[PDB]
């Protein structure tokens, strides 16, 4: 004896760019909330070690989001003019802002009504102000003043190093997970150079020739960075101190770039980049930053952010519009009486000499269109197949599955016109696809062979037929110029 | 959970604990056949549809009565069942049947070694209970007769020696609303045999029901009286009788109540005198809700709320 | 301990346990070589099996019972053979017997001496300076039964012929539970909650040593020439003394010892071990009543052992018929893909107002937005004069990008089933320049393949209807 | 350098022979409820019942009475015709096996255990017609063989009896029938069910049931399909 | 209704049809109860208990025409579960082997029979066996290395078995039919179920390469089109199911059979690619994917030929480098690398376009030296290092028209460590070509220098194949396995 075997869903063959399991969680990314801010939003940085929050930039304020809630938590508006950078600490409660006075704003999270230290950059405003994420109490800043400055808390009056021989705008600088002497730096001539803080530091180590103006530096492995700037973006390796790759695959000069790794998706590494049209594409290094995914927001985007890998629940991928707009859209995540004489349900047998069991678990719930089948009753299953409201693929498969089991006669024996007519209706509808012609062509045609003079008889299907054979003319005029094409393709084999 | 424990005075320790999952354990019974005397089948049941046969080291064999040959609409449980024995009277065999409580009447009567269906029983009202007696024919046939109870106190006598017939009614005196009727005096399920030139006739027959009374009637006048009056009526207790349960040579009858604690009560017979001496108020019981006698031994298991099952036993046997 | 009492018979091929039945207690001969389903049950509830004695000529046991009358007992053919009365309404204290002789202690303080070639009791005698006498034993000196060991926490030495006590050798504070000669001129006593037993001289009235054990002792064994004495241990043990009669120097240590264990962790208790000489039969009871045996070679086995049993502790209960999951072994599985992938055979894998600027820039960077917001324009003039002023290579990816959504919607290939044609018109020269052209445009060759599949039974279809329609036109 | 050997044995070798009968399970279970033997073209199976697998095979190749009697490489006639469980010579020895083919034979066996590699041969007498059923009731036996003088056969039934002589098997000559539609026994083996066309000959009708008791003379009815049928059909 | 059967107390009546369905009837109270799929038809009914508690039950499995398969099912009637199936192997011939009746129904179809159509197609059947000399009986038989299973591609299913022990270990359907879901009405009987054809693993044995050929309902629009289904499956040593992971539906195109398929060995992708070939001659190689967990159209050799013939198969040289192709009065040899001709520089007439006398059967390579080429009439033994003729044998006064194209690839199989085998078939005809069949199995070694050995079996031989412990396994028409061994 054996069990009744489940309905078999017909699959077609496999229809051009199907879904990889990487767009499906790109796609399982879902509610896109769109909030309005005064200018256009400059920069967005998570929180590391519970990274529930992150904090963007503003027209003379940075505003602290949540992620389970997504509403505003902090405002900090201490400031003159519109801050510039803002980034956390790698302890999660201290942040920098780079302010337009030449000036980084440097307080903890979570209390706005207070300044630990006010860490006077050069006069030029301060571009962009980054914490280290292996030290835990340096800072690096760089201003309009073509110089990157180093500090630490303890001497907020002077700065530890002043790092030189910038040509124009040094609008970037990053460190390296594996070094934490050397440090990456990104001007307006692209040429990234390489420097070492335990050295002298005015002259790098080595540069890399980056000829549109680089605008975002961004280590991703241990051994390669990015070069984000222009209408392309160079992946550089250091260690072999050469581009490993290169993607043009851009439209817009670019803008922003960040990466994420070892989190919970199908793809282990993600590398986002904005390119100021809403437009942020997803590659992957382990796939030699191949296109993965791609959002367009209308604004222009400025700024772009993931949640980090530790984010322990609902996934959020933020999107700053130069229009002045955030767009996140996040992948979300009886008495005592009668207990004391019902409470042995909660025991589960862990102790007993023999366990034994034959139990069955409830199964998938079987559709109307399939009990009818298996119940044999075939018209009412052709019936509730053609329901109204009920899809192409599953009365296919219904179709498919009932001309196979039974013959179409018997499922067409006893019908009448107003049965005749959803049968026929939704044939109109789905003549036009190549999955279905042939299967519909034997339908109507077995129909047609049994119903000839009801047909005669009836005048309401006679215009459905006339209104069939106008529609039936278009794989007499369009698929029959699909196998003219097909001719002519062969000629420039 | 089925727990088989071998019994003494001194260590009470397990044969055998196995678990079911999904399959509470409301009642089990052991069963030795008439006929083969070897089998040792355990019978067992919950608020399931399902009536679980464990046959009788390290592999168990579970069997499952879940389909019903003739009707599942009667009974959306399995929860309460009794075993008994049914020769065939046309070829000389004895073997198992089981019944099973439906919606309103019907008793369910199934060939236990197939999980065949083999009859059925409709009495009226709301099924209240039911019991099985033996009738020794002649040297080599006995006949059972299904005695079943209604709520409001009617007591219906069939016989299925044959097809399942009544062979009368009689209504019991009082009894409002009956839980439990209990057949006593003989070999009854708690007195089993082991051949059948063993089976005797019952002499007894008390009823217990929720305003603690327990009616006790003589089957030798109440067979040919048809509307019989009781021998005794015992109402030493105020709460719902739980717990009928004869001696195994019909000497005494216990009566216990899973309503409240310290519920146990003991009557001699036929002198019908509810005892004095025990159970005394320091006598541990508990919420009496279990009980079950020894075959031969005068031995008495009193299982409660708590999950204890102690032990006694009477020192004249 | 649900076997109450045990006894082994000589050569150690068998054992007599009896133990409690619903306060009714059976005797019961088990093998130990290597079940017997035989039994006695005693006939009342309240006459006992007290003192067991294993006699060698039908094999037999010998039991002294709470009556008064010893009961011998053939085994083999399953019965009580003879009842020894005694002239007593007492209890058989002790039993004991050497060939045909046999002595018994009664609870009357009562030495009885019967005959089994005579079934007759021989003399009964009774001495003085005697209170209570719980240990009897006759020592090995040849035909000769008499001057024979008596022992309740003091050992007296008594003869027969001349029937007083000789020796009165210092006991224990509890009585003597076990009072055994191994060999001639000494014997052993041990107490009951005594770890110490105390090897004693016989002539001389003195203690020859002192063997102790780490808690209560359960039963006593000997070998042959006194080479190993195994002691099964209350808490279950088999602590086993080799040569405990050769030179701080009186109290010595167990040699060896035995434990029995299961799989899971538990312990499973030692009741009454034998041993030979170079072989020891461990003994332990599998289920409430049930004893299982092993044989063990003590000399190889170390210091410190344990035997492992493989108790069916939480054993799922495995069944032939159903399988792992759900269904049984008959049942001829069926057919599922679950999220299978399908392929056709011809998808190859690895072998003046134009919108040209728009489509440039949208080909260079992939937007589907801009892609149909420029596709829905029909015009054929800016067609052509788009696929005119576009690049050769753009006009490739554009063409497999045109594929691509032909197969995703179908009905979009109406307005686009003009335009894949200039495609092929203005760059053909660069597609016949290109080396893989199925490679690049896997996708269009197989659509407007299968729309030419479609075609002849769509064609059928159509001269089908045709002939009916004309049919209901004229009639 | 190269020896063949078969090795493996399928088809359960049912019945086909006879085509009339709708009781065609060679395969019996044993007196106690533990073995399945079934007898294959090749082989004699028998399966523990709890453990499900094959707790003995029997080859007529590795025997030297079934390869002599079974595996002619010439005929396919004999086929295993009925097995059963007691000793037809002894009264109740446990486990043995007697074997019946189509040709008169009779093939005692032991199983649980080694085959003796030399069966109890006894070639029952009378062996014109070929053997199509066998049964018993206690002590007699009874056999029922199909007999050709219209494609139509003939069912002889004879009473068997032994233990008079060795090679001797005693048979009384029970009873005849002319011709046989569709033949079936109960599952008591004391009552069987035959069909003519002798009704097709003298009436209308095309056949009349006739049941037959064995082993007296209790239930012996004839009636028409005539009487049995309605009048739509 | 095939089967009735009485209980012993005279209330319950076991029902069994065609519809594979074994029904309880309570007679009383006028019910039923039953097991409505139990794996083919129903042919008998028994009660075994003394006290009822075992049903035994004979099946027939229709789905094969050719042969009647039994299974005896043994039932505890208690739970109605499945205690104790036995089964032998169960192949399926492409004809009826002797004297087998389809059953007793009311509408004659190909797996059904009446009454008058019994008698008639009795008579076809024996006058077929008289007349006819195309007695082939050819059963694709496979054994899976990585368990030395023996794999029986029965009709819209696989059975997995196993000849050291003699028992039917599994029986897995692979199509999307209706043999479980559905007991069959003649109208229905009349619907066939798809016929798995080709039943072949990977030289890896975890990769398992199936073709079959799906059949839609008669009367019908698109009953001319038969659809071509192979499909890629796997399974573990530890468990005896394949779970199907690649479907490919209509290779080559539609309506074009791909009807030999050849694996690849473990040299060039670790046994991970297959090669289908038409009779339009192209040849598609099929290869697992890495970072992708499907198999993909690697390589393409794709001509379009307007004549069509089945004479064709493909051989493999084991280094990886050539593919030898079977065509009628053809043979073909191709290079892996491009696809063509084997292209040699030094040009010393080992061409790639060889002629052959008869449509070719079979193409075996025994080693890289020694070539097996046998025709529909003669067999021939050449070398590959010289391109010089060594053997030759008439397979004419035997193989007339006795097979189809394949069958004889299918048959003849090589042993990579011994030497080649081959069979031959006749019949022992008394005054009529008698039904009795007599069978030969003969060994040659190193392109057939001598005859290691001739044996000849009293009987029909339908399938030779080798286990992977180098010993030959050969089947009859009943079913029955024997190894030819050291």
């Amino acid at each position: 004896s054996t069990a009744r075997p489940r309905i078999i869903t017909s699959k077609a063959p496999l229809l051009p760019q199907q879904t990889t399991p990487e767009q499906r969680y790109w796609r399982q990314y879902t509610s896109a909330q769109l909030v309005k801010e005064h200018n256009s939003v400059t920069h967005i940085s998570f929180n590391p070690q519970h990274p529930h929050d992150f904090a963007v930039t503003s027209s003379t304020r940075v505003q602290i989001f949540s992620s389970r809630t997504r509403q505003v938590i902090k405002t900090f508006s201490r400031f003159k003019d519109v801050v510039y950078s803002a980034s956390f600490r790698s302890d999660g409660k201290l942040l920098c802002a780079g302010d337009a006075t030449g000036l980084v704003s440097v307080y903890d999270s979570y209390n706005p009504r207070t300044i630990l230290l006010s860490i006077n950059a050069s006069t030029h405003p301060t571009h962009v102000t980054k914490f280290h994420t292996q030290d835990n109490k340096i800072l690096a800043t760089a201003s309009d003043d073509r110089v990157t400055r180093l500090w630490d808390i303890s001497n907020a009056y002077e700065p530890q190093l002043e790092l030189t021989g910038a040509t124009d705008y040094v609008r970037t600088l990053s460190f390296i997970p594996a070094a934490p002497h050397l440090v990456a730096t990104g001007s307006y001539d692209g040429l990234i150079r390489l420097y070492d803080t335990r050295s002298s530091g005015s002259t790098p180590i080595y540069s890399l020739n980056h000829d549109q103006p680089v605008e975002n530096v961004i280590a991703v492995s241990p051994t390669q960075i990015v070069s984000c700037g222009g209408n392309n973006f160079k992946v550089w390796d250091l260690t072999s101190n050469k581009k490993l790759y290169e993607r043009g695959n851009f439209n817009k000069a670019v803008t922003c770039l960040d990466y994420v790794e070892n989190f919970d998706s199908p793809m282990q590494s993600a590398l986002i980049a904005s390119s100021l049209d809403g437009h942020v594409k997803v590659f992957d290094p382990l796939d030699n930053f191949q296109v993965k995914f791609g959002w367009k927001f209308s604004g222009p985007v400025l700024s772009c952010a993931v949640s980090p890998s530790t984010a322990q629940g609902n996934r959020h991928l933020v999107a700053g519009l130069s229009s002045g707009l955030l767009a996140i859209r996040t992948k979300k995540k009886k008495s005592n009486n009668f207990q004391r004489m019902m409470r042995g349900s909660e025991y589960q047998g862990d102790q007993e000499h023999i366990i034994h069991n034959d139990k069955v678990r409830s199964q998938r719930r079987m559709r109307a269109f399939e009990r009818n089948i298996n119940q044999f009753k075939w018209s009412e299953a052709l019936d509730n197949a053609f329901v109204p409201g009920m899809a192409k693929e599953l009365t296919l498969t219904v179709l498919q599955e009932l001309r196979k089991r039974g013959k179409v006669r018997v499922a067409l024996y006893g019908r009448d016109e107003s049965t005749l007519e959803p049968l026929l209706n939704w044939c109109l509808k789905g003549i036009e696809d190549v999955r279905s012609a042939s299967i519909v062509a034997d339908w109507v045609a077995v129909v047609l062979e049994l119903y000839g003079n009801t047909l005669e008889s009836s005048p309401v299907l006679q215009e459905l037929m006339i209104d069939l054979k106008t529609k039936v003319r278009h794989e007499i005029h369009k698929s029959k110029e699909a196998q003219r094409i097909e001719g002519m393709l062969q000629l420039l084999t | 959970t089925l727990r088989i424990y071998h019994i003494d005075g001194k260590t009470n320790h397990l044969v055998t604990s196995l678990h079911l999952v999904g399959s509470p354990i409301q009642t089990c019974t052991f069963y030795t056949s008439l006929s083969n005397q070897n089998q040792q089948n355990i019978f067992t049941a919950g608020r399931r549809r399902y009536m679980h046969s464990w046959d009788l080291s390290q592999t168990a064999k579970i069997e499952k009565f879940s389909r019903l040959y003739g009707h599942e609409s009667t009974q959306r449980s399995f929860e309460n069942f009794k075993v008994a024995h049914l020769q065939n009277s046309q070829t000389n065999s004895v073997h198992g049947i089981v019944l099973l409580q439906g919606n309103n009447g019907w008793i369910n009567i199934l060939h236990s070694t197939s999980g065949l269906w083999l009859m059925g029983c409709k009495i009226e009202g709301v099924i209240t209970d039911f019991c099985i007696d033996y009738q020794p024919i002649s040297r080599g046939k006995f006949r059972t007769i299904l005695i079943a109870v209604n709520a409001y106190g009617e007591v219906w006598e069939f016989d299925l020696n044959k097809n399942g017939h009544v062979i009368r009614r009689w209504k019991d005196q009082g009894g409002v609303g009956i839980t439990k009727i209990q057949v006593g005096g003989g070999t009854t399920t708690t007195c089993p045999a082991l051949q059948i030139s063993k089976i005797k006739q019952n002499r007894w027959l008390a009823v217990g029901s929720e305003s603690g009374f327990v009616n006790l009637y003589d089957r030798n006048n109440a067979m040919t009286s048809s509307t019989p009056t009781p021998v005794a009526a015992l109402d030493q207790l105020t709460t719902t009788i739980s717990n009928l349960q004869f001696s195994p040579d019909g000497q005494i009858l216990c009566m216990a109540s899973r309503a409240v604690k310290d519920a146990l009560r003991l009557v001699h017979l036929p002198s019908c005198s509810v005892f004095s001496n025990w159970p005394t108020s320091g006598t541990p019981l508990g919420k009496v809700t279990s009980v079950a006698f020894s075959p031969s031994g005068g031995l008495l298991a009193v299982g409660n709320e708590q999950g204890k099952v102690r032990l006694w036993k009477l020192n004249h046997y | 301990s649900p076997v109450l009492q045990s006894a082994y018979d000589p050569s150690g091929q068998y054992l007599c346990y009896v133990t409690v039945a619903l306060d009714k207690q059976r005797v019961g001969v088990q093998p130990t070589q290597r079940w017997n389903e035989n039994f006695l049950y005693l006939e009342d509830s309240k006459l006992k099996v007290t003192c067991l004695k294993w006699v060698n000529d039908t094999v037999a046991i010998i039991l002294g019972m709470n009556n008064g009358e010893i009961w011998l007992y053939s085994v083999l053919a399953n019965e009580v053979t003879y009842k020894f009365t005694t002239g007593n309404s007492y209890e058989i204290k002790d039993i004991d017997l050497m060939g045909n002789q046999l002595w018994c202690i009664d609870s009357s303080d009562a030495f009885y001496q019967f005959d089994l070639l005579q079934f007759k009791l021989l003399q009964h005698f009774r001495i003085n300076n005697c209170v209570q006498l719980n240990k009897l034993t006759i020592v090995p000196a040849g035909d000769s039964v008499a001057q024979l060991l008596v022992a309740s926490h003091s050992i007296s030495l008594i003869d027969i012929e001349e029937k007083k006590v000789v020796m009165t050798f210092p006991g224990h504070v509890s009585p003597v539970s076990t009072l055994q000669v191994i060999t001639n001129e000494f014997f052993i006593s041990g107490a009951e909650g005594d770890r110490f037993l105390n090897v004693y001289d016989i002539h001389s009235g003195m203690t020859k040593c002192v063997l102790v054990a780490e808690s209560d002792i359960k039963e006593l064994s000997h070998s042959g020439q006194a080479d190993s004495i195994a002691v099964t241990t209350e808490d279950g043990s088999l602590e086993i003394f080799v040569d405990p009669l050769v030179s701080g120097n009186k109290s010595k240590k167990s040699s060896k010892k035995i434990q029995i264990v299961s799989k899971d962790g538990r312990k499973v208790p030692i009741y009454n071990a034998f041993i030979n000489k170079d072989l020891l039969n461990v003994s332990w009871l599998q289920n409430a009543t049930m004893p299982y045996f092993k044989n063990l070679q003590w000399r190889e086995i170390p210091n410190e052992y344990t035997v492992e049993i493989s108790l069916n502790w939480n054993n799922k209960n495995k069944s032939a018929d159903r399988d792992l999951h759900g269904k049984d072994l008959a049942s001829a599985t069926n057919y599922v893909e679950g999220n299978a992938r399908v392929t056709s055979g011809d998808n190859f894998k690895h072998v003046t107002g134009t919108v040209t600027v728009i489509l440039s820039q949208a080909l260079q960077s992939n937007d589907h937005s801009l892609l149909e917001t420029v596709l829905n324009n029909r015009d054929e003039r800016v067609i052509r004069d788009t696929i005119f002023r576009l690049k050769p290579a753009l006009a490739v990816i554009l063409l497999e990008r045109l594929a691509e959504r032909i197969a995703r919607q179908t009905h979009r290939q109406g307005p686009l089933n003009v335009w894949v044609k200039w495609c092929l018109i203005i760059h053909g020269g660069y597609l016949v320049s290109i080396p893989n052209l199925m490679s690049t445009l896997s996708s269009l060759h197989s659509t407007l393949k299968r729309r030419s599949d479609l075609l002849p039974r769509l064609l059928a279809l159509d001269a089908r209807l045709d002939c009916t329609i004309n049919k209901f036109k004229t009639l | 350098q190269y020896k063949l050997s078969v090795v493996s044995g399928g088809k359960p070798a049912l019945n086909n022979l006879s085509s009339v009968t709708g009781n065609k399970n060679i395969a019996r279970l044993s007196q106690d409820q533990r073995n399945y033997i079934i007898p294959f073209n090749n082989q004699i199976k028998v399966y523990s019942v709890e453990t499900r697998q094959c707790v003995k095979t029997l080859k007529f190749a590795n025997n030297s009475l079934l390869s002599g009697i079974f595996l002619q490489e010439e005929e396919n006639n004999e086929s295993i015709v009925k097995i059963l469980l007691g000793d037809i010579t002894v009264p109740q020895q446990a486990h043995l096996i007697t074997v019946f083919t189509n040709n008169g034979h009779v093939i005692v066996l032991n199983y649980k255990g080694k085959l003796v590699e030399s069966p109890k041969h006894f070639k029952i007498s009378l062996a014109d017609e070929k053997l199509a059923n066998v049964f018993h009731s206690e002590g007699n036996y009874r056999i029922l063989t199909t007999f050709k003088d219209n494609s139509l056969q003939s069912y002889r039934l004879y009473a068997l009896t032994f233990d008079d002589a060795k090679k001797q098997f005693e048979v009384a000559h029970q009873a005849e029938w002319h011709n046989v539609i569709l033949s079936n026994i109960s599952s008591n083996g004391k009552l069987l069910a035959h069909m003519c066309k002798d009704v097709s000959t003298k009436d209308h009708e095309h056949k009349s049931i006739s049941v037959v008791s064995l082993f007296d003379d209790s239930v012996n009815l004839s009636f028409p399909l005539g009487s049995i049928l309605s009048s739509q059909t | 209704v095939l089967s009735l059967s009485f209980s012993h107390d005279g209330s319950y009546l076991l029902s069994g049809g065609w519809e594979k369905v074994m029904s309880l009837w309570q007679l009383e109270t006028n019910s039923q109860q039953f097991l409505p799929r139990l794996n083919g038809i129903i042919i008998d009914c028994q009660v075994l208990g003394p006290q009822g508690n075992y049903y035994s039950l004979i099946l027939q499995m229709t789905e094969n025409n050719s042969n009647s398969d039994y299974q005896f099912l043994l039932l505890n009637a208690s739970d109605l579960t499945s205690k104790l199936s036995i089964n032998g192997p169960l192949p399926v011939f492409n004809s009826t082997i002797k004297h087998i009746q389809q059953p007793i129904s009311a509408m004659n179809t190909k797996n059904s029979n009446s009454i008058t159509s019994l008698n008639h197609s009795k008579k076809k059947q024996s006058r077929k066996l008289i007349k006819s000399r195309r007695q082939d009986f050819t059963t694709n038989v496979e054994i899976n290395p990585i368990n030395k299973n023996l794999y029986f591609p029965h009709i819209s299913a696989v059975q997995i078995f196993d000849f050291y022990k003699n028992e039917q270990v599994n029986y897995q359907y692979l199509t999307s039919g209706v043999n479980n879901s559905m007991g069959k009405v003649r109208f229905e009987l009349n619907l066939q179920d798809p016929i798995i054809t080709d039943l072949k693993f990977t030289k890896d044995g975890q990769w398992m390469i199936t073709y079959e050929i799906e059949y839609p309902p008669n009367d019908l629009l698109s009953s001319k089109d038969l659809t071509h289904i192979l499909k890629f499956w796997t399974k573990n040593d530890n468990e005896t199911n394949w779970n199907l992971k690649t479907k490919v539906i209509n290779p080559h195109g539609i309506s074009v059979p791909i009807t030999k398929i050849l694996p690849s060995p473990r040299s060039v992708n670790n046994s991970q690619g297959c090669l289908t070939a038409d009779n339009n001659g192209g040849l598609k190689f099929w290869s697992f994917d890495s970072h992708e967990s499907n198999w993909c159209l690697k390589k393409i050799s794709l001509p379009n030929f307007n004549h069509f013939s089945n004479s064709v198969s493909l051989a493999w040289s084991q280094d990886g480098s050539l593919i030898f192709h079977g065509f009628d009065d053809k043979l073909q040899i191709l290079d892996f690398d491009t696809f063509k001709k084997f292209e040699s520089l030094e040009n010393t007439k080992t061409v790639s376009e060889f002629t052959l006398d008869s449509e070719i059967q079979t193409v075996k390579l025994i080693n890289d030296t020694n070539l097996i080429v046998a025709t529909r009439t003669t067999l021939n033994a050449i070398n590959l290092l010289r391109g010089q003729v060594i053997n030759s044998f008439d397979l004419y006064p035997f193989v007339n028209g006795v097979y189809k194209n394949g069958h004889m690839d299918r048959l003849i199989t090589c042993d990579e460590r011994t030497g080649n085998i081959a069979l031959v078939i006749n019949q022992q005809l008394t005054d009529v070509p008698t039904i009795n069949y007599k069978s030969r199995i003969i060994i040659f070694d190193s392109d057939l220098s001598t005859k290691l050995g001739n044996f000849t079996h009293h009987e029909y031989i339908s399938w030779i194949g080798w286990n992977y412990d180098t010993d030959f396994i050969f089947l009859d028409i009943e079913s029955t396995l024997g190894v030819v061994g050291t």
